[PDB]
DNA sequence: ATCAATATCCACCTGCAGATTCTACCAAAAGTGTATTTGGAAACTGCTCCATCAAAAGGCATGTTCAGCTGAATTCAGCTGAACATGCCTTTTGATGGAGCAGTTTCCAAATACACTTTTGGTAGAATCTGCAGGTGGATATTGAT
DNA sequence: ATCAATATCCACCTGCAGATTCTACCAAAAGTGTATTTGGAAACTGCTCCATCAAAAGGCATGTTCAGCTGAATTCAGCTGAACATGCCTTTTGATGGAGCAGTTTCCAAATACACTTTTGGTAGAATCTGCAGGTGGATATTGA
């Protein structure tokens, strides 16, 4: 395929903006964008790590939605609508 | 005129707008790449179910939207209307994510 | 003839399923006969509560079909249901509109 | 090679008609519903197991479910819960 | 006469307490409080002497903690005096309210 | 009774907490939240005792209740 | 001949295995599980005792008290993470004072 | 009756710190720690079993659970000891 | 920044009692030997679902301009909360005693568990429906310049 | 005090992607006939848990003084929002190949089930012991001059 790298910049500024708006924020400092990305990247890592761990226990090469869900549950971030 | 909207006016308009809709704010394709990149580093050659990537994106967006509200309250609390990394960092500190 | 156990208790939810799921769940070694019904009834009720509040939301919005948004609103507007589902996130739920007092114009 | 997985879908729907005959629910919303049912189901049973275990009981009585409900459900919702259950049980035993 | 400037003892207090682990709240009043609260839920109850400790340990531990968070909010607003306003935020952020 | 929780005690608690300056309003406020703590912990605690049928609240009852509240406790 | 000596552990493997059965955690308990868990529980204890020792030794006491334990747990980043939600009785807090509070 | 891990913790304490001793209260704290972890590892382990439609908990299930519950070095060392004790026990 | 005069901590010292740890032994478990069940690893292989790639296209992300108004800096002072010497009473603590009451037994009638056999109630395709998503337009604000 | 300028609102429109129904099998409840437990249900302790009762002594409540902390008001440098212009690339749509779930089967390696025999770990005394706890005597940290 194609090598993947520095895709964390995929999370654009407008989009981070939009997420903040829905959060009710009217004014955003410029440093926010990069900081947000940082937090987002950490969230994903932690949740994907567990997720994939559930996948590794199953021996499946595919991460099902459940994997993600069980993962989120451990993280105390329960999700409704995908696998249970 | 050119007709122009005073600063902050549009922001208020966006806030009302995005709060009413439920669609995902982050662009689907780029998120997917990010998710696939991060996951590739933990385990090589993994495969993701269309539904699995969505699940991840829903939780993320939800987390961030949530973090922003708290952050906003930290900004309002510090007498400022502008959110700042100083706020986000505090908010997570209180949340306990990383004291 | 033949009667469903749920009908005996007059519930819509499946008591047989609830009982069997309690057995297979390893929650306990013995599952009383009253527990499955009791439980099955509790969920049915909670389901009707949630469905009730959503319905209106659908009508409030002139929709005859319940979508997630309505559920989120239902769950977040009611103080108690909110509490019970405080840690949870509904996919596509969006958020209760709310702009901070200070942020408004003047 | 069918692979039949079950859900509370049928039951949620019946209940949806009871509260609002004219209203209907969507796929995405149904899923949410099933999750709610399942989540709550786990809380009560899991929390019920604790009661039993804490008291060295080998069996989960309909009574343990009730005590779990009190702890798990808040306020009026809890009260109604207990009411609907007991009703169901009292009716069941008496038949 | 000699008087300690304001805030000096405070810091002397802070350094002193963090060093000791003994519970700060008076035991009997507390136990009196606990029983009172317990009665609304159930009457003529009895508590293991140890049961009260658990309760007291938890509360002081929680209260001490709440303040750490309270301070950060007070510090964060450019102040050095914790206010009810700060306490609510910390709790609102925590999810308690 | 809740007034048993004296102002100097609360001040002490805050110290260990790292506070240097306390508004005079906190106290009632520090008192209020406290009252709530017990209300929630004890309530769940007793429920456990009642299920048990005992007329005495063991140290254990508290532990179980604390865990349910998320505020886990060690040593009892 | 204790199964624990076979695995070379101080903790009771039998106890853990009997505990796993009465726990309702599962239908059947593998033979390797008990030793593994038991084993893992041993190490963790080892880890915390060692650090408390230091705390104790550092404090000049030959006997460990809760404070030593709390000091040990909280100073270590990873142990803190694992027991973040837990609270030790008589643990007190680590001694920390905000920079700004200090005299300028 | 009334069994505790108190006896076992002491032995472990002695290896690392022969010179040191532990108070009664601290012992209790240690027993609590052991129990929680025990419950925490077993719980998860159970879930791994259920999620995977397994009816039995292998040592592996205990391990995978350990990777989720413990972080970084604590996990690594923790996982090692388990496998090590198991490999030795089976021999 | 010292000088000096308070008040504080702070090691060096040192005495017995509330704890710790070591003993001395007995039911509870754990370890064994046998004899059976059975869970799920290995071995196919049907066949969704996931990865990919090609194409057209407009939804949007980027960069740049500008300048409105927010964040940060200052300055001031009214007044809130620390430091304190004061005077007094609720918390300590320490038995002392009696009893409400956890905690044990020991049967056992009621309730569960099992083992098989019927009997529907569900679930997974199809055949049929129909809210409503995606547009269009006027009426209705809400804004921001004068 | 005006009014264009622009965005926001609400009802009408209408095929179609996402329900609602409609049906046939069959996985799993329901019905029955026994084979075990289970958790009570009276009796009874040994105890932890209330109750006083009784002195004293920290520890708490107060009224005082005023030091410096929080708020309010004034400013203005420039950070960040609102507009456009540009054209990149995320979306949409659909086609294929085939990796890799998953449903079946097959059956040993492993775990469960008793019947006993042994060894251990919890208790209650019995013999040590670290600190609590004061108690100097001496820099140390504060603050005013
Ligand atoms: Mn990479």
């Amino acid at each position: 395929r194609k090598v993947l790298r520095d895709n964390i910049q995929g999370i654009t500024k407008p989009a981070i903006r939009r997420l903040a708006r829905r959060g009710g924020v009217k004014r955003i400092s410029g440093l926010i964008y990069e900081e947000t990305r940082g937090v987002l990247k950490v969230f994903l890592e932690n949740v994907i790590r567990d997720a994939v761990t559930y996948t590794e226990h199953a021996k499946r090469k595919t991460v099902t939605a459940m994997d993600v869900v069980y993962a989120l549950k451990r993280q105390g971030r329960t999700l409704y609508g995908f696998g249970g | 005129k050119p007709h122009r909207y005073r600063p902050g006016t549009v922001a208020l308009r966006e806030i009302r707008r995005y709060q009413k809709s439920t669609e995902l704010l982050i662009r689907k394709l780029p998120f997917q790449r990010l998710v696939r990149e991060i996951a590739q580093d933990f385990k090589t050659d993994l495969r993701f179910q269309s539904s699995a990537v969505m699940a991840l994106q829903e939780a993320c967006e939800a987390y961030l939207v949530g973090l922003f509200e708290d952050t906003n309250l930290c900004a309002i609390h510090a007498k400022r209307v502008t959110i700042m990394p100083k706020d986000i960092q505090l908010a997570r500190r209180i949340r306990g994510e990383r004291a | 003839k033949a009667k469903t156990r749920s009908s005996r208790a007059g519930l819509q939810f499946p008591v047989g399923r609830v009982h069997r799921l309690l057995r297979k769940g390893n929650y306990s070694e013995r599952v009383g006969a009253g527990a499955p019904v009791y439980l099955a009834a509790v969920l049915e009720y909670l389901t009707a509560e949630i469905l009730e509040l959503a319905g209106n939301a659908a009508r409030d919005n002139k929709k005859t079909r319940i979508i997630p948004r309505h559920l989120q609103l239902a769950i977040r507007n009611d103080e108690e249901l909110n509490k019970l589902l405080g840690r949870v996130t509904i996919a596509q739920g969006g958020v209760l509109p709310n702009i901070q007092a200070v942020l408004l114009p003047k | 090679k069918r692979s039949r997985k079950e859900s509370y879908s049928i039951y949620v729907y019946k209940v949806l008609k009871q509260v609002h005959p004219d209203t209907g629910i969507s796929s995405k919303a149904m899923g949410i519903m099933n999750s709610f049912v399942n989540d709550i189901f786990e809380r009560i049973a899991g929390e019920a197991s604790r009661l039993a275990h804490y008291n060295k009981r080998s069996t989960i009585t309909s009574r343990e479910i009730q005590t779990a409900v009190r702890l798990l459900l808040p306020g009026e919702l809890a009260k109604h819960a207990v009411s609907e259950g007991t009703k169901a049980v009292t009716k069941y035993t008496s038949a």
